[PDB]
């Protein structure tokens, strides 16, 4: 590091969170299809507070994923800028929904413009392997020493 | 010509023990009403469980591309399974953990009469096999 | 082993030898010192073998 | 010695009950690992820090 | 995720958007077998595997000598008499929690004093 | 007694009615023995059948085949 | 003092040093960590247990790493070229339906992993979805000399009866037998992706087979008496196709097989395939020719570390050092090898209790039967386990079954395993019941039959009271590699069995253990021959251990009187 | 401490029901006709053969001198009958196959009208397949449309 910030704590822990290595697949507990119809409206009872919130033509399937909390503290995360990952990934033709930190449960949501859901276990695969959330490519396991 | 004879025939199949079974290769049954048994003649009785009791989709023809005369005997009724002076019976299913082979056997003589018998011994002939 | 019982951590079982060589070596120790010996054997002999290559 | 024999044995078995409380806290779940290793290599390490400390 | 099969031909009901009413429908592509849906849900991957580690419990498991024997007493039954064993699923992230396993109601305890 | 828990100096006592019995090579000459009761018996008996096929023109065939093998 | 057991050849004494290979007939499963699209390959050498010594190998490939989608999985076949769909080789068998083949491969309906990653070979099974398509498919994917159809069709159904899975049997019929055993090996290959197991290990001792005079001298005459047959039928086709007169003397030669054996027993090949075989025997000392005629060789996980398996099988300190080190083995004292015996009366003998045969298996209808191996052939399974085994345990104590026998019951794994083949290594461990009326645990051997023995042993009126009456009366048993999986071994009688200090003494383990099945006869037994000279080998380093054994097969002495 | 190796001196110096006959049928019958079995796969559970509707009908579908290999009797008397049969009506089809293993020990106990039974011994037995329920197949088609 550099003589001016040494023996910190705090700035390391900035420096290993802008070098390594994090993806996805790295926070993801499980993931989920529905068949959902119509866009707006959702058959699961719980996410209608997420209904009710993120809202205020598409596909009728919905994938939809769950995260770890720990992974989010660990690896810090915010469930924000992951969307705006995704988004600024795929652009326009996948939308996109995400849970708060608030939620107690980490819930992500997503549609499209054959069946849907080959479409979407594509999709599946590209996000779990070929999204990094952040840090530099072949870095991993960033050991602070004294 | 193939004719169904009847099949509404009720026919029951037994898995029987090897030596009674290549025996019959008679006695009387005794239905207790679950239960039930074989009195044969002297000369055990045995009780013959229930193995399957619905038993659909198999049954029973006989015979008399090449067409041949097919008859339709009956339908399968109930799978069933003969369950067995016991001890003369276990006895003899260990008496046939004792079955072994003749072992080689060795010629005692003088060598000198095999062994000339081996190479030349002025004795040819004395077989017909690919003499032409 | 299959002398011991399954699913133990115990140090005594899993290679310890707490006696010494004044008062002689239980089997279970002598067995692992005796994997311990055959594997520096076998680690001398590759390490002069490579040794030799590396010299040529 | 004696006393030098007692105090020996009385090493090894401070490391053995350190040895059975760290494996108490593992099987309870007690215990997080450190970054880098897992809960085993943790535990491992830590018993061979112990038994080899006794030793020494 | 527990798909259900056809009548006769036995296939597996491949998932079949109903437009019309718009509502989810199994069918079979071999045939004309197409019945409702009575749940959404279709695929799940699950990707961090926590089942497995209490893999192969049977009936005779309490006759096994090369298993340990321990003195805790059960929650249920409160028999001091049982069996323990740690995890059967096999990984490198796998915690070193014990299962206990009653020998008069079978029933499976594990030590976890953080979650239960 | 006769029902008491022998000790460990008795195991010796086994250990010499096994070598009585079996003897410091006894693996080869058991392997051996059983090789040449059985195995040759089993070799020859397992393909002893050759046939020639004779035509003519009324077909023909020939045989030989091998039995109980003989040792010296 | 001649010991015996070697050869005579040219005024030399040649030894057949044992060989070392690998064991068939079962399942195997294995990692692949190379870049290569399949992740874990399920090996099974399949071979008869006598003639034509075969060689064709069975493997069940799963392709697709891990992470990434459309995980399919192909077996390769014999004489067919490219590799195969497991679905579509299901429909070749008979069985059309995927339920069954689903049914076939998981025998638990509740399980949802093993039949998610079934879903893309469902797929591919759904493509080609009839059996005379399948036939036709086989047919036209390898073996291309059929030219026709008609007859590459029923030459591949004959493929699929002979040359599949040469083991359980090769006649016409078994196709249902061979489905459900099919279906087992990709229930391990899948039940070893879901990392429920781990890899199969192959530097376990049980798994391997040693070959002596017996197995060698088996291949020697059965290539040699096959050359001798095709040579005299050889001999009446030139007779009866130069149409001349027959002779006995001229079809016979016995130069083939006095060369053959001469010459294998003569060099080192067995005939470069085998070579070092045959060893001049050292007459350095007595210690010399013991642990020479001892030694088994191993051809070139590393096989030259000691293993946890080789306890009381192999001597841990008798081992020679340089290139040769831990490929060359002495067997400990009281290790023996297995001569192999005949599975049919066992086979017989199960049915009898009710053994239900493959064909009728049901998994929905008995998924608690625990299935039956009988030398890694599935005939069946059984609904009672205990009784069963309890059965088998007592009459194979009382000697109606050769001792030799090792069969080992896997709960776990939910099966029971029957080895009789040549070339196990076991060894006599005493037998203890807990069951006694001093209210614990005891041996079976008690003092009485000591003193009968020992009046035997000191009278040679007599008893004839030896080692085989020790045997047949349920005292000693022996256990292979294979067994010692499931056994529970005590080191000193005295001192482990009864429920409860010098400090000169060392210090041992405690017995808290109570389910000791089998007791240790005496330790000091895993030594191997050179290293039995040793005095006190425990308060000694095991490298000195290792030199002092290499130095006793060198040092002048007298090896006979004669 | 020492080895005791004076044990020659110590052990020299030490020593309502019913009950119904079964009959066997005349053998003049079991050389008319040979009794197989049959068993369904189609996993419905009724399909009786009387909704198998009619016309039921059940058939089945220069060189010097020389070596031969050989063969022996019942597996050739097994091998040269290959052609399997079929019950179809003029539409069901049903195609069995030997089963070979579940021969060994079958008694049939055909009940008549009175309470006694007939016994015969089971010849063979055959596993019926119901053939061609959904008619499509492709060959060629099949071969070039599993390359994509
Ligand atoms: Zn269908
Ligand atoms: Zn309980």
């Amino acid at each position: 590091l550099e003589p001016g910030h040494a023996a910190d704590q705090e700035q390391a822990k900035l420096i290993r969170s802008a070098i390594e290595h994090t993806t996805l697949k790295s926070v993801t507990i499980a993931s989920e299809i529905y068949y959902d119809p119509d866009p707006r409206s959702t058959v699961i009872p719980e996410d209608e507070e997420i209904i009710q919130l993120h809202f205020s033509q598409q596909s009728p399937w919905l994938l939809r994923l769950e995260l770890d909390r720990a992974a989010m503290n660990d690896k810090d995360l915010t469930m924000g800028q992951v969307g705006e990952r995704i988004k600024q990934t795929f652009k326009n033709d996948l939308f996109v929904i995400w849970s708060e930190d608030n939620d107690e449960k980490l819930i992500i949501r997503c549609r499209v413009v054959a069946e849907e859901d080959h479409m979407l276990k594509k999709i599946e695969n590209t996000m779990l392997e070929n999204i990094t959330l952040r840090g530099v490519e072949n870095i991993e396991r960033v050991v602070m020493m004294k | 010509d193939l004719d169904l004879e009847r099949s509404n025939r009720q026919v029951w199949l037994v898995r029987l023990p090897m030596f009674l079974a290549e025996k019959w290769r008679l006695g009387k049954i005794r239905i207790n009403k679950s239960k039930i048994t074989l009195l044969l003649n002297e000369p055990h009785e045995y009780d013959l469980e229930l193995t399957k009791k619905v038993v659909e989709n198999e049954y029973v023809f006989t015979e008399q591309t090449i067409p041949k005369k097919t008859a339709i005997v009956g339908t399968v009724c109930h799978e069933c399974q003969v369950m067995p002076y016991h001890k003369i019976v276990e006895q003899r299913r260990n008496i046939v953990k004792l079955n072994n082979k003749e072992r080689i056997t060795t010629l005692d003589e003088t060598v000198g009469v095999t062994m000339s018998h081996t190479g030349m011994s002025m004795r040819s002939d004395n077989s017909n096999f690919l003499k032409v | 082993l299959p002398h011991f019982s399954k699913d133990d951590y115990s140090p005594e079982s899993k290679g310890f030898v707490e006696n010494s060589y004044l008062r002689g070596l239980t089997p279970q120790e002598f067995f692992f010192h005796a994997m311990g010996g055959r594997e520096g054997l076998i680690d001398t002999a590759v390490k002069t073998a490579e040794t030799g290559y590396i010299q040529r | 010695d004696g006393p030098t024999m007692r105090e020996i044995t009385e090493t090894i078995a401070e490391a053995k009950k350190k040895v059975l409380d760290v494996t108490k806290e593992a099987q309870a779940n007690l215990l997080t690992a450190k970054h880098g290793m897992t809960l085993r290599e943790s535990f491992e390490d830590n018993v061979v820090r112990f038994l080899n400390e006794a030793r020494d | 995720t527990t798909f259900r099969f056809c009548r006769d031909c036995n296939n597996m009901l491949y998932p079949r958007e109903d437009k019309e009413n718009n509502r989810l429908l199994f069918e079979c592509r071999t045939c004309s077998y197409v019945e409702e849906a009575g749940s959404p849900l279709v695929y799940r991957h699950e990707l961090i595997t926590n089942i497995g580690e209490t893999a192969g419990v049977v009936q005779d498991i309490g006759s096994d000598p090369t298993l340990p024997r321990s003195d805790r007493e059960c929650p249920k039954c409160h028999s001091r008499e049982n069996v323990f064993f740690q995890s059967q699923q096999r990984r490198k992230d796998t915690s070193m929690v014990l299962f206990f396993v009653c020998l008069s109601c079978s029933h499976i305890f594990t030590s976890d004093q953080k979650n239960k | 007694d006769e029902s008491a828990p022998i000790t460990a100096e008795d195991s010796w006592a086994v250990i010499s009615a096994f070598f009585r019995e079996k003897g410091l090579v006894s693996q080869q000459l058991d392997s051996f023995n059983q090789f040449v009761d059985y195995t040759l018996q089993d070799i020859i008996c397992e393909d002893s059948t050759l046939i020639l096929e004779q035509l003519a023109q009324i077909s023909r065939k020939y045989e030989i085949s091998f039995g109980k093998i003989y040792v010296t | 003092f001649d010991m015996g057991g070697y050869f005579i050849i040219n005024g030399s004494e040649k030894v057949l040093i044992a060989q070392e290979r690998s064991a068939g007939n079962i399942v195997q499963v294995f990692k692949k960590a190379a870049p290569s699209p399949i992740s874990h390959v399920a090996e099974i050498r399949s071979a008869l247990e006598k003639g034509s010594r075969f060689i064709s190998t069975l493997q069940v490939k799963l392709y697709g790493r891990e992470g990434s989608s459309a995980r399919t999985i192909k077996a390769t076949l014999p004489y067919i070229k490219q590799d195969i769909p497991i679905v579509i080789i299901f429909r070749a068998l008979g069985i059309i339906p995927d339920g069954e083949i689903l049914e076939h491969i998981c025998y638990d309906v509740n399980d949802w992993q093993m039949l998610e990653m079934l879903k893309p070979c469902v797929e591919d099974g759904f493509v080609i979805q009839d059996r005379e398509t399948a036939l036709d498919f086989i047919g036209r994917r390898g073996t291309a000399l059929g030219i026709k159809k008609e007859k590459r069709i029923q030459y591949a159904k004959d493929i699929l009866q002979k040359e599949f899975l040469p083991h359980i049997t090769q006649l016409e019929g078994f196709e249902s037998r061979k489905a459900f055993f099919l279906g087992y090996m990709i229930n391990r290959l899948l039940l070893c992706a879901l990392d429920r197991k781990d890899q199969d290990d192959r530097d376990h001792f049980g798994k391997k087979r040693l070959d002596l005079a017996g197995p060698l001298l088996a291949q020697l005459f059965k290539t040699l008496f096959k050359k001798l047959t095709k040579d005299i039928f050889r001999y009446m086709q030139r007779t009866v196709e130069e149409a001349h007169d027959f002779n006995m003397k001229l079809a016979i030669n016995a130069k083939t097989i006095t060369s053959g054996l001469k010459y294998a027993l003569a060099t080192g090949n067995w005939g470069s395939s085998r070579a070092g075989v045959s060893q001049v025997l050292n007459r350095y000392t007595y210690s010399s020719t013991l642990s020479h005629l001892r030694r088994t060789n191993t051809p070139i996980a590393k096989p030259r570390q000691l293993h946890n398996t080789h306890w009381g099988l192999v001597c841990p300190a008798e081992t020679p050092e340089g290139q040769a080190c831990g490929l060359v083995k002495n067997l400990s004292l009281m290790s023996c090898i297995s001569v192999g015996t005949d599975p049919m009366p066992i086979i017989t003998f199960l049915s009898e209790w009710g053994m239900e045969p493959l064909e009728d298996y049901v998994p929905h209808q008995s998924p608690d039967a625990t299935r039956v191996f009988v030398n890694g052939v599935w005939h069946g399974v059984h609904r009672n386990p205990a009784r069963l085994m309890e059965t088998l345990r007592t009459l194979r104590r009382k000697g109606d079954i050769n001792p030799e026998v090792s069969m080992i019951r896997d709960i776990r794994e939910k099966e029971l395993k029957i080895f009789t083949d040549a070339g196990r290594v076991y060894r006599p461990l005493f037998i203890v019941e807990d069951d006694e009326s001093l209210g614990h645990k005891e041996l079976k051997v008690r003092k009485g039959h000591i003193a009968k023995l020992m009046a035997t042993e000191y009278q040679d009126d007599v008893e004839e009271y030896t080692w085989s009456s020790l045997l047949n009366e349920g005292l000693v048993e022996y256990i292979d590699a294979e067994e010692e999986e499931s056994i529970l071994i005590a080191m000193q009688p005295e001192d482990l069995e009864p429920a409860e200090v010098d400090p000169a003494k060392r210090i041992r383990v405690s017995h808290h253990a109570t389910t000791f099945t089998h007791c240790e006869i005496h330790p000091s037994m895993i030594l191997g021959v050179a290293a039995s000279i040793i005095p006190f080998p425990d308060h000694n380093q095991s490298p000195r251990n290792t030199y002092q054994s290499a130095m006793g097969k060198q040092a002048m002495g007298v090896f006979l009187t004669n | 401490f020492i080895k005791r190796d004076r044990m020659r001196r110590n052990f020299l110096r030490m020593r309502e029901y019913n009950e119904f006959p079964l009959r066997a049928i005349p053998k003049e019958d079991l050389e008319n006709m040979r009794t197989h079995l049959l068993k369904f796969q189609s996993k419905k559970k009724i399909n009786p053969v009387t909704d198998f509707h009619l016309p039921v009908r059940l058939h089945r579908k220069r060189k010097t001198r020389q070596l031969k290999v050989l063969d022996e009797n019942a597996k050739k008397l097994r091998f040269e009958e290959f052609y399997p049969w079929v019950m179809e009506d003029f539409y069901n089809t049903w195609v069995g196959s030997y089963e070979a293993g579940n021969s060994d020990s079958y008694v049939l106990l055909s009940v008549e009208d009175d309470g006694s039974f007939t016994m015969i011994p089971a010849d063979k037995v055959y596993k019926f397949t119901a053939r061609n329920k959904y008619a499509t197949l492709t060959i060629d088609e099949a071969e070039k449309r599993m390359d994509k």
